[PDB]
């Protein structure tokens, strides 16, 4: 499709991860590469996220 | 809810909070005001939203009123004439009032001493008070007298009824001040000064203030207002108090044996002649035939309709629109799930329909889930819904739009505080 | 044989047009200049920006407005100062002059070439 | 992609037009109105009848 | 201090404003001249958009309302359409006068004529004992003039030759 | 985008969001107006900040 | 001062967002913040304008 109007493929099948998505520019070598994967959140991680909402409740009140 | 008090929202490239749209009645400045299917009128006052008549031959009878209206409030005395517009004369007026209750103000009295000719005409509004006594750019009430409504009289006898579509709640304790604004520089009305003689009773003098918790304003622009401490328009405003149940009669009237049939098919309380009909008949073939229509009355009947006469065109009139919002980008926040919420005041024969666009408007949606109810107050109810609008993927727009509808005029819907927030789950 | 660009003024007054050739197997390609009115568009959320227009093949705008009630126009946007037409796709609203606000909603109307439909136009 | 019909009203004051499209490929058909002076026709032999001109396009004399 | 409010129906970009003055002070002296803001209930704010300093020499006068005294801002004041805005005028000498016109008085430059309406019908003339509360004139307005600009786009200098 | 549009502090001992710091451009209380390096002029009708003229 | 470089979107015909993003620590973390923007022109016509300044920290 045209630069504006393009998006990458819609899949749902469960065997697969997705890493990224390569967008190449209409008959070029230029390529934009972005990364999406789904990564973990450690503990730690969610503790620090636990921590955040407690001072935006802060903040709320 | 934070969002729902904030109120306003800039004209070019807005900051707007993500996956958030909430309107809280309060400023025009949320709505897309220019919508094609726009037709909504504000009630700042209440914080409420509602539909507007329009008018898009047997006459009318209200015989049992809606409401019943008492006059609580009465300047009588007065003693001079004041332009309405002093500062423009070749060679606006306001005046403040206030209640130490809530009250439903349903119509408001004035006295004016001359008028201008046929064609001219006078606005007659009802705006706040802000925090420095002074009348505030805010308008509450709206409406255009014409001329030949407008009595005169060379005593201040005559007493001409100014009626407004929606009434007035006025909350206790809080400052409301009448505006009277008219271009034409023909138009005076009586005011009540201190220590100057009446005008019907020379030999007694107006001793004390006239009315002693308002004061009369006058401006040249309706923006600046010059305040008459010691003089106050001759005014009274009425408060009504709405009862159980409201009936009308038509006055004594398509073969005339055959559409008893039809007419009866027709009269429901559940098709457009919603007011729950009865008929009297004299010998089936008479054009004589007296038809009548019964409804539960409420506190938001228009006492303009209450006030003027009915005919059976007027009256069973389907009253349409959409309340449209500002078009939001949710480029930044992509969603797939939308919980819609919203209380709305519903009464026989009325419809509120959520909708909602992915699209700018290009197409609209509705919601496949039915809303679960949770009770407000007498009238309201509060209405929501949570629904995963799109399976798979994530929408990165949304505009939020409410249709209200009706089967005839007295009775019409009312929605407020709305809130609608995404997620992506 | 092929005949391309068939060219034939269109009168009000008379709908029908012919065709030179007579024994015709196929008509490839109908176009003509078409009129839009009262095309409703919704402001994009990019000050100065690009809105596109429902055609792709549009040359000339008409009238920009809007209305807060039907047929009492609330404004008139003047073209060469508030907004040009661009790429024959787009109002574009990079002048100087006003624009309606970011979200809300407008009419346009503007000439388009239609490629003409069999049986429906 | 392919775009038809695509339009501009050409100025005397300035030649250049621009293509929407930026990654052009090929231009299948340029094509305007164009206005012709003082062409040569001689009459055919039969009575009232018909004269060709030199193009098959045209639309006003 | 006086003032004087004014609004506009679209957005415009201030770029000067025009006053005429009676009589100024000594060389010595000076006039603030500031955009203030206007509030919900049509009084002007503490809120200031622009000041500058007018120094005496660049104060003209006239005995016939004809010197045009023109002040300029290092900022262009950006008004909103539908919004009022209000010029103040604030010096400490008192030997500054202006021009005020007011509806039944006659002209100074034709006293045969007499201002029939009002002179300026969207604006209104303000006095003031500290430039905090003002005290609206409905009959009087100043005499003045707000000049908007277009930008254009590009500019030039040249210099004196070296 | 909430704290942007709120534009008060208070001098002694003001409470302030945790992990937010937001500025308006449309009052003197979120700024540092004594600081050596502030040298920087407001347009309260714009919401926006720049440079005043100085000679030297 | 950052080591990335901004993420540019465009608002309107004149002003452009800039943000930036950086873990400004990799270890431990700060209990202090405060604001800072340098502006400066080559002559005097010419010169910036800034609004809208948010800034906003997390633990990570």
């Amino acid at each position: 499709n045209i630069m504006r109007l393009v998006t990458p493929p819609l899949n749902t099948d469960p065997e697969n991860l997705q890493l990224g998505t390569v967008t190449v520019l209409p008959d070029s070598d230029e390529a934009v590469c972005i990364s999406f994967a789904i990564t973990r959140l450690s503990m730690e991680d969610l503790q620090k996220v636990k921590t955040r909402v407690d001072n935006l409740e802060y903040n709320q009140a | 809810v934070n969002a729902l008090d904030d109120g306003a929202m800039e004209g070019q490239n807005p900051l707007t909070l993500r996956s958030v749209f909430s309107e809280g009645f309060i400023s025009l400045d949320k709505a897309d005001i220019t919508h094609p299917d726009f037709g909504i009128v504000f009630s700042f006052e209440d914080a409420e939203a509602t539909l507007a008549y329009t008018e898009a031959h047997i006459w009318g009878r209200l015989i049992s009123a809606p409401f019943t209206e008492e006059r609580t409030i009465y300047q009588g005395q007065a003693s001079e004439t004041l332009n309405v517009n002093p500062y423009n004369i070749p060679n606006p007026l306001a005046q403040s009032f206030q209640y130490d209750e809530n009250r439903t103000i349903s119509s408001l009295g004035l006295y004016f001493a001359s008028k201008g000719d046929k064609q001219s005409n006078v606005v007659i509004q009802i705006r706040g008070m802000g925090d420095q006594g002074y009348p505030n750019k805010t308008i509450y009430a709206e409406t255009v007298m014409n001329a030949d409504d407008i009595k005169v009289s060379n005593n201040a006898s005559a007493e001409t009824r100014v009626y407004f579509d929606d009434p007035m709640m006025a909350e206790g304790g809080k400052e409301y001040a009448i505006v009277i604004i008219t271009e034409n520089s023909d138009y005076t009305m009586w005011v009540g000064t201190r220590t100057k003689p009446k005008i019907d009773k020379p030999n007694e003098v107006i001793s004390g203030n006239p009315y002693l918790q308002g004061v009369l304003f006058s401006s040249s622009n309706a923006s600046t207002w010059t305040p008459h401490q010691n003089s106050d328009l001759k005014f009274g405003i009425y408060t009504s108090k709405f009862n159980e149940t409201a009936t009308i009669e038509f006055e004594p009237i398509k073969l005339i044996l055959d559409d008893m049939a039809s007419s009866t098919t027709f009269d429901q309380l559940k098709w457009e002649p919603i007011g729950n009909y009865q008929d009297l008949d004299v010998l089936g073939l008479a054009r004589q035939v007296k038809l009548r229509a019964t409804f539960e009355s409420n506190r938001y009947i228009s006492p303009l309709m209450s006030s003027s006469d009915l005919t059976f065109t007027t009256f069973l009139t389907e009253l349409t629109g959409s309340y449209v919002g500002r078009a939001i980008d949710m480029t930044e926040a992509p969603y797939n799930t939308v919980r819609f919420s919203y209380e709305a005041f519903l009464p026989k024969g009325t419809k509120v329909v959520p909708k909602y666009s992915a699209d700018d408007g290009k197409t609209w949606k509705t919601f496949t889930k039915s809303p679960t109810t949770t009770r407000a107050n007498n009238e309201f109810t509060r209405y929501v819904i949570d629904e995963k609008v799109k399976s798979s993927g994530t929408n990165t727009k949304l505009q939020v739009r409410l249709d209200l509808s009706t089967e005839n005029s007295f009775l019409r819907p009312r929605v407020r505080r709305l809130m609608v927030t995404t997620r992506d789950e | 044989g092929t005949a391309e660009n068939e060219s034939t003024i269109f009168n009000k007054s008379n709908n029908s047009i012919s065709l030179a050739n007579s024994p015709v197997k196929e008509i490839r390609r109908v176009t003509g200049q078409v009129l839009i009115e009262k095309e409703r568009v919704t402001r994009g959320a990019q000050g100065d920006g690009q809105d596109f227009l429902s055609n792709n093949t549009a040359f000339e705008i008409v009238k920009v407005w809007t209305e807060t009630s039907p047929g009492v126009t609330t404004k008139e946007y003047k073209q060469g100062e508030d907004f040009r037409l661009t790429d024959g796709q787009t109002i574009d609203w990079s002048p100087q002059g006003q624009e309606p606000s970011g979200g809300t909603s407008y009419y346009v109307s503007y000439k388009y070439n239609k490629r003409m439909e069999a049986g429906k136009d």
